[PDB]
């Protein structure tokens, strides 16, 4: 990615980091896995 | 302590700003601390250009770097010695100077 | 005797301070412009 | 990891968090799988 | 940015004063004298 419109561009949202760098990108996959609590609520890829 | 120290502020467009505190547009991983450096390369500059958009946020983030001087002092010396008589009776009455 | 602190420590015991810090740093100039004070204006209204 | 420096030394970074609690500490394959639209750009480990 | 201690460097660059030197220094009471006040004194003469 080169310019931050082409996160939102793309689809992905992006979410701004406070105490080291910033701007970690987040995809509909990557946010589902991530809300995981259990090995139930992972995605069917993983 | 027999040595001196300095500081020399590196400026920022510098290829001598070696720094951590590098973050493009996008992500926040780049080494390149300074923008592009004085690579003055127009295939380069334009891609590493501060090109921030309609919404800002953390993009685009640099630092700075000082460098620090170091020197030394050193003892020398020497001597010669003589004795009365070498002067006294000697063919040319002005060995002294 | 004096010798060289840290590594020979002197004789009477441990230099905390050994090195002057002068004040004054080294500051690069800046590089002077020239395709600058070059080029007109026009101004570009807001709302537009 | 005992301090905010510990996640800042070992390269890993935070997020600061709003709704309830302190900081989510993200890793670089943690952000990577983070910001994966499909199952295509998930890691070779994933 | 931070200024992470000296071991491990700041992010500015090297740092030369990690300490501060606190001038007055600790010295130790001369241990109060006893059996010297008690005493007499009787002048032996030179070249005697």
């Amino acid at each position: 990615y080169s310019d931050v419109d082409a996160i939102l561009a793309d689809g992905k949202q992006a979410v701004a980091v406070k105490h080291g760098g910033g701007l970690v990108v987040v995809g509909e996959l990557g946010a589902q896995v991530l809300a995981a609590k259990d090995v139930s609520e992972l995605p069917d890829g993983v | 302590g027999k040595q001196i120290k300095l500081y020399h502020y590196v400026p920022l467009l510098d290829d001598r700003n070696v720094n951590d505190q590098g973050i493009d547009a996008a992500g926040a991983t780049i080494a390149n601390g300074n923008l592009y450096g004085s690579s003055k390369d127009i295939g380069t500059i334009p891609s590493k250009l501060p090109a921030l958009t309609e919404n800002g946020g953390r993009v685009n983030r640099v630092g700075f770097t000082r460098i620090q001087l170091i020197g030394s002092i050193k003892k020398f010396g020497f001597f010669y010695e003589w004795t009365q008589e070498a002067m006294d009776f000697d063919t040319d009455e002005e060995l002294d100077s | 005797k004096y010798n060289a602190p840290n590594t020979t420590p002197s004789s009477i015991g441990p230099q905390i301070r050994l090195d002057y810090y002068y004040k004054k740093a080294l500051v690069d100039a800046a590089k002077e412009m020239y395709f600058g004070q070059l080029a007109e204006v026009t101004n570009m209204p807001k709302n537009m």
